[PDB]
């Protein structure tokens, strides 16, 4: 409307609104395809809420970047980035805030730029996609999972969405919206699985015997619907099936610890490389890890079994390394693993 | 064609049919259903009432000496106690394509409990009972309602505890129907009124008039020490389902209401513990899971399901780390729970022993 | 020498460390009382002298909880506002005395089908340095004590 | 001929509710455009829409299915819109439609 | 490090900073209590053992406010003096916990149709160093909690 | 864990929510009593010892409705004032146990041909605090119960 | 208490209803709608087991 | 003080529990969780030895 | 039987005092920036130190400290003293690291 | 009190039952099932010893 007189106005235009209920540990990058026709030619653009997103895209589209963001902002969601697939390796290295790389219906170009920023060490977690066609069941599961990396920083999340306006949500965005509601209420150390994402339904119905072939190895991480907890993601594993870096909780837990410690220790850079500074470093970490332990994130009912921090002149580094300007800490800390299998054993004996 | 805002009058309508609500008897009728719009030809559709059947499926289907009986078998289902009633239209018997894809489509829908394929052909049901026999011993909680041909089990499902056979074909004003569409109705009527722990074996069958074979006692005496479960005719009552045994000859799983009590309790405990999946596998979670099972088993005991007098004689729930688990099993991410129950068995023999000495 | 693993076996438990599981969620509370098990009394006397004393039928527990007012969303208002003349989401209450880490139950008091009957506002006073505390009272049917 | 504004009582319900909300918010004009005023305006609309629902006007069963009132700074506004002196409120309602066709469908089979 | 913008998110709220919107005006009060949400209880027992516990119908709140006596015009006497056998100007009460500046609501307790039922005079005592405080009690039909 | 959709199926219905459709209009009432179904009893004994007990013919219900006095027109008065020596507009009464919002009828009681036989004005008293409540009694011929 | 033992029972031979009183509806009450049926019978016997 | 011989005793004949109170949980209290059971009996006897 | 147990540890009350200098008062802008519950909580480290300052011997760590009082000096014309402010802090735990 | 002395007794000559009222069963009550029998007699005498 156009405001002229100081009264009260009445309009009946079609509007929408979503409130931001964000979490700091989930700032995603939504990758879109370079061969797209209905985007602004800016390669990197920043959207803080739903109101700023509908200024640049005033009409409801059907393309995979629009349904990913419309499903993002309706579950809280904070600031987020639209970067085209040929620039996602640059945007992670420039904007310093990104924790998630959400492949919004994108493959084989996000994948080769995912493995670039992981080998450079940018503490991100990727959310990939399953096939848009239906997996048959005679599929030979190693042949389905051959386009994906083997890094512990990613998960696949197969079944595509069929959002209530008819459009198709990429299943990375279904996983990215359950991460937001998990990190706010339960924390980054809790699994994003049993959180109910709303407004979207899976395109296909998946049984238990189908997921049992894919739960090992490279971990498709199904999106299933249940009477009760409706349309949750079902599975919490990564692309590496090791005893260390299985379980998306314990990977995203250390990425939150590694980023928040280096945010606190950047204010101690260019201090004199001396023994009073090393005491001030290891007490800035013990103060962080104690408050993190007492809110349930670490696994141990004593501080000795939960974390250790140590630094010394002949403990972690030598005099040849002091003279180079290096300060070597080493920190070890234990995470909580989720309960993935519940076995009931019934009998007719008392 | 309603355009005038008054009141309209039609004169040759059919009477509508009521539907009940139940959660323990949701069947999957595999028969020759003819759709109207052909997109629901090889999939499973939910039919919430008889009005939903007349819109989605052709309910008239005029005959040609062959007679369509799939629409008649559902009307006798809703007359005997309705339900959400999933349907799978399967046209001819020998197409081994859709029958091989059948047990994978059942698992995609969450809530099938009974199977009960209502078709008068004999070789049609044998292809269905053989395709569903591998899914009955996989702890998924299904329960097949098979039909005898001349007084024996159809041999695709020999001695599993998930199968209840029902022998006499039941005649409708006269086309003869297999009784599984009616017995799937009387399970939902019995469970809604009495519970799953009650034997579904004194219900008078609504609708139908007479069975095809009037079965004596002496041939039921060689049939009831198998699970054959004869539909009997009593002159004062009508057609009464008479027998509540399964195919299993074990002392544990001999009866239908003992078997379907454990299938329904395992199904409702499973729906209660799925919010407790991907929780931290700690001792705080193990007590939250133990209480959620203990609250469920207590409210079965106090409504008469479990055979106890103290509630420590009815059930028990056990979980721990020294008990029911080892430390190597927590580390691979699982919790193991031991649940036991005690059910009551029905009285099926009454001996009178008269005299006149006192 | 008392060797504190023996304190975890034979010393009593204090009341300042407890986790309240409210349905399927954990909600932090400040106080929790009223989880009693009360019976009635049947009596019968005859003229010969026989007094017959018997437990009656147990009545309903009234559990009162209290927590502080936080700037976010009020979860206890959203559960007492969803009353439509009969219809309330009953919840399972679990109040467990816990260790100091918060990860294992010492002894628990379970409550079967609780629904809210009252919710008091904090007392606003301009001359008081206190925290805004709501106090909800619940009504259930059974109180169970599990020990592990 | 739209599905929304087909009937007279659905149309005049929205015209009467917009007229009575407008008469209630005119005391809140030339107030300081702050977050304290936005909650005073939200409650004055929420009190009006509640007493329409409890006398049968709105088609709901929970009062969260009948209506909603939304106002905020991240929601429904931008900071450039407060600075030019306006507040933007999103109000929605759900009305019930009348029964204008009755089909009787007689028979004599039972 | 607690970084006080996080105190405004996850620390609780005290009770000494509150604005009372009384109809369409703000009136400064000292105390405010009684903004409760109370239900009744329906019970039903049969001979088989089924106890049926249900929320009844919610009863009316009784809100009491108190402020000091100022030398100007008494606005609370002018609202309890305008009673003619049924006829009272009902008002909307809003009691909002506010920030220290007074410009934004943390959490609010709304009260729908309140009218005065009592107004107490201050207690006059020649040996007391106190402020003359009137205490008005209100009666309404609904208490609503909006959080923002 | 009762999940209040099961309360609408399994719990009993309270009395305090009811609508009264009086003829072709709904009129708000406070009370509604006397909607009974009563029979007489016919007995027969002979000398051999046979007792024969039978239901007789059902007698008329006497129905009491009561509402308050409002400043408009008295709709229960113009229906009892329009009597001409046997002539009365007989109406059919429906009393429906209702949902909280009013959008579901749970169990209703139908009354076939009701006409007023009395209308008691309230007792005026200067030392009372009550509403002027009229109380009308109706004569009918049958009472039926439909359950949906 | 559990329902698995009958202590003393009262048998009624031929009962048929003679009345069925609907509950009294009142807007200022907190009660259950309770029907009350009266029956006419011919004998009452007591078996004790 | 050793615990091995009775000075005076209060005997109670046929007691059964009628109540059992939970402890009062408070996050700002340094106390021990105390249950309180109440009993009902028929006779109180005082033996002195 | 007597059972004796440690309870829950209570909050430390920490007193720091320094002189008044002609520049800006850094302890004043940290106690002036209070908004009804809001305060920039800081972590305090008090380290027993070498003479030159190049070695920390034993240090005391303080987790979340915020000011509760700031006492100005008592002015007196017959005194020979430094204007000494004295700030009290409220914290939640005190730990000791020894290196 | 012990039962070993009769103080004042009331004698009833020829009593026979005319009624036997069963207890009123109620699910919201805490009472004993009490039967109440009425007798028809012909005289009542009092002996005092």
């Amino acid at each position: 409307v156009t405001t002229t007189y100081p009264g009260v106005y009445l309009s009946e235009d079609a509007v929408s609104s979503f409130s931001v209920n964000s979490a700091a540990t989930a700032v995603p990058l939504f990758a879109y395809d370079s061969e797209n026709t209905n985007t602004i030619n800016k390669p990197i653009q920043v959207f803080r809420n739903w109101a700023e997103f509908t200024v640049e895209y005033p009409t409801p589209l059907e393309d995979a970047f629009y349904t990913s963001l419309s499903l993002w902002f309706m579950h809280g969601g904070g600031k987020c980035y639209l970067v085209n697939e040929a620039n996602i390796a640059d945007a992670v290295a420039q904007y310093d805030d990104i924790t998630l790389i959400v492949a919004a219906g994108t493959d084989t170009t996000t994948y080769t730029a995912f493995t670039t920023v992981v080998g450079q060490g940018y503490r991100i977690f990727g959310l990939f996609d399953g096939p848009k066609e239906k997996i048959a069941g005679t599929a030979k599961p190693d042949e389905v999972m051959e386009e994906y990396p083997t890094s512990p920083f990613g998960a696949v999340f197969y079944p595509w969405g069929t959002l209530a306006s008819g459009a198709a949500v990429p299943p990375s965005a279904i996983a990215a919206a359950s991460i937001t509601q998990t990190d706010r209420t339960r924390g980054v150390w809790k699994a994003p699985a049993n959180q109910a994402v709303n407004g979207v339904t899976p395109a296909f119905a998946v049984s238990d015997d189908f997921q049992g072939k894919y739960n090992q190895g490279k971990a498709l991480n199904m999106i299933r619907t249940f009477s009760g907890q409706g349309t949750v993601v079902w599975g919490a594993r990564t692309l590496e099936d090791s005893d260390n870096w299985r379980y998306i909780p314990v990977r995203r837990l250390f990425n939150a610890v590694e980023r928040d410690i280096q945010k606190s220790l950047n204010k101690l850079v260019f201090e004199p490389n001396s023994q009073p500074t090393w005491q001030r470093v290891k007490a800035a970490v013990d103060s962080y890890l104690h408050s993190l332990w007492q809110q349930g994130a670490l696994a141990g009912n004593t501080p000795a079994d939960a974390w250790f921090v140590q630094v010394g002149k002949d403990l972690t580094m030598t005099q040849e390394e002091i003279n180079q300007g290096k300060m070597i800490i080493k920190i070890g800390l234990a995470a909580v693993r989720p309960a993935e299998f519940i076995i009931l054993q019934f009998s007719q004996d008392i | 064609v309603t355009s005038v805002p008054g009141v309209y009058i039609e004169e040759d309508a059919s009477p509508a049919m009521s539907v009940s609500a139940s959660a323990t008897a949701v069947p999957l009728f595999v028969a020759r259903f003819t759709p109207l719009k052909p997109e629901l030809a090889g999939v499973i559709t939910r039919i919430g009432s008889w009005l939903d059947y007349t819109i989605l499926f052709d309910s008239n289907v005029p005959s040609s000496v062959v007679d369509p009986t799939a629409s008649v078998a559902l009307r006798l289902y809703f007359q005997n106690g309705g339900g959400p009633c999933y349907l799978y239209p399967l046209e001819k018997a020998d197409d081994n394509g859709p029958l091989a894809a059948l047990p994978d489509l059942i698992d995609e829908v969450g809530e099938i409990t009974l199977l009960a394929s209502p078709d008068p052909d004999e070789t049609y049901r044998t292809a269905v009972y053989g395709a569903l026999a591998a899914s009955l011993d996989q702890h998924k909680g299904y329960f097949l309602l098979a039909d005898s041909v001349n007084g024996d089990a159809p041999s695709a499902v020999g001695g599993s505890a998930q199968v209840a056979v029902y022998y006499p074909n039941v005649e409708v004003p006269p086309l003869s129907l297999p009784p599984s569409a009616l017995i799937a109705g009387v399970y939902g009527k019995t469970d809604g009124e009495r519970g799953v722990w009650k034997a579904p074996a004194n219900v008078v069958l609504n609708g139908v008039s007479d069975v095809s074979v009037r079965v004596t006692n002496e041939q039921q005496a060689e049939l009831n020490p198998k699970g054959i479960n004869v539909i009997r005719h009593f002159s004062d009552r009508g057609l009464v389902v008479w027998g509540s045994r399964t195919q299993k000859d074990d002392d544990d799983w001999r009866y239908i209401p003992v078997r379907r009590l454990f299938d329904a309790a395992e199904r409702d405990i499973k729906k209660a513990l799925q919010p407790m999946v991907f929780e931290p596998n700690s001792q705080l979670t193990w007590k939250r899971v133990q209480t959620a099972i203990d609250n469920y088993l207590y409210r079965l005991w106090q409504q008469g399901a479990l055979a106890g007098n103290k509630a420590e004689e009815a059930y028990f729930v056990r979980v721990g780390k020294g008990i029911t688990m080892t430390q190597d099993e927590i580390n691979q991410g699982k919790m193991i729970i031991q649940v036991g129950m005690a059910a009551v068995r029905p009285a099926e023999f009454i001996i009178l022993k008269f005299t006149q000495d006192m | 020498a008392i060797t504190a693993d023996d304190i975890a076996v034979q010393y009593p438990i204090p009341t300042y460390r407890f986790i309240v599981t409210l349905g399927d969620e954990q909600v932090p509370f400040t106080s929790a009382s009223g989880l009693d098990i009360n019976f009635d009394t049947i009596e019968y006397r005859d003229g010969t002298g026989n007094w017959f004393k018997m437990p009656g039928q147990r009545q309903a527990p009234n559990i009162t909880l209290s927590k502080g007012v936080f700037p976010g969303k009020n979860a206890m208002y959203e559960w007492i506002n969803a009353i439509q003349l009969n219809q309330v989401e009953k919840k399972d209450i679990m109040i467990s005395l816990t260790n100091e880490a918060g990860t294992e139950v010492l002894v628990s008091w379970n409550v079967s089908n609780a629904f809210p009957t009252s919710l008091t506002s904090p007392s606003f006073d301009a001359t008081s340095n206190e925290i805004a505390v709501q106090q909800i009272t619940l009504m259930a049917d059974r109180v169970t004590i599990q020990t592990a």
